[PDB]
DNA sequence: GGTTGGTGTGGTTGG
């Protein structure tokens, strides 16, 4: 994350760390919806422009971390898919629409102090809350710049959601609606943005109604980290639930 | 269920030191 | 070390 700073233990019991197997390196973040889906973004699997197509094979999970770097003894835990779901109309070509995956965990995952699901929006919830500088908490192991170096501890920012328009003229990128863009404005007075490295990272919101906590957004792109005038655009996961429950409820856990 | 619910933070009625951004933002 | 680093047996945990 950039311009973020250290999670306190438990803070994000949700977020998971996507994990090469060979060359064994972190490829993103996941955050678990459950004891057995994690909602992760696409373009971590699947970027033909750049070779990423990943495989269940290729993947590694690991859930419940802090560290970035050690193998956290008894808190972490580590697990194997047993499938991935592309978006259907995942467009990895022209800008990234419903960059959105899932990817069924082989078996069940204990929760624990440190390992918790994190709450899907609802069709109120995403009324109420999504809205123009209300912040949102994103998070992870990604670069601690554009370009240089990263955390040895996972990043939190806090970062406000950006007027529908503002987030638009922005980038010569071809924004839809699966789309949110998150920030600072250039003269707000405040820094922090998610990075290379950072993607599929969860977005989430607190309902000052239950105060239980939600999934808004999904670490998707931006041009750079924190650019001024620059910002990071998440993925509509309302927009985008009905398919996320489609598959769930369907050949799920 | 019992989605979004921190076990050491909503869970033992203990906030962040930011959670508090958060709520403050909704005004 | 170790599926781990070291701020080195404590910590988000053994020994
Ligand atoms: C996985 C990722 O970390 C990353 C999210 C980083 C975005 N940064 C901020 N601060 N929000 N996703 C990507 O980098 C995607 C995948 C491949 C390229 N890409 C980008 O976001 C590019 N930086 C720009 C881009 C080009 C083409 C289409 C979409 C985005």
């Amino acid at each position: 994350i950039v311009e973020g700073s250290d999670a306190e233990i438990g803070m994000s019991p949700w977020q998971v760390m996507l994990f090469r197997k060979s060359p064994q390196e972190l490829l993103c973040g996941a955050s678990l919806i459950s004891d057995r889906w994690v909602l992760t973004a696409a373009h971590c699997l699947l970027y033909p422009p750049w070779d990423k197509n990943f495989t269940e094979n290729d993947l590694l999970v690991r859930i419940g971390k802090h560290s970035r770097t050690r193998y956290e003894r008894n808190i972490e835990k580590i697990s194997m898919l047993e499938k991935i779901y592309i978006h259907p109309r995942y467009n990895w070509r022209e800008n990234l629409d419903r960059d959105i995956a899932l990817m069924k965990l082989k078996k069940p995952v204990a929760f624990s102090d440190y390992i918790h699901p994190v709450c899907l929006p609802d069709r109120e919830t995403a009324a109420s809350l999504l809205q123009a500088g209300y912040k949102g908490r994103v998070t992870g192991w990604g670069n601690l710049k554009e370009t240089w170096g990263q955390p040895s501890v996972l990043q939190v920012v806090n970062l406000p959601i950006v007027e529908r328009p503002v987030c638009k003229d922005s980038t010569r990128i071809r924004i839809t609606d699966n789309m949110f863009c998150a920030g600072y404005k250039p003269d707000e007075g405040k820094r922090g943005d998610a990075c290379e490295g950072d993607s599929g990272g969860p977005f989430v919101m607190k309902s000052p109604f239950n105060n239980r906590w939600y999934q808004m957004g999904i670490v998707s792109w931006g041009e750079g980290c924190d650019r001024d005038g620059k910002y990071g655009f998440y993925t509509h996961v309302f927009r985008l639930k009905k398919w996320i429950q489609k598959v769930i409820d369907q050949f799920g856990e | 269920a019992d989605c979004g619910l921190r076990p050491l933070f909503e869970k033992k009625s203990l906030e962040d030191k930011t959670e508090r951004e958060l709520l403050e933002s909704y005004i």
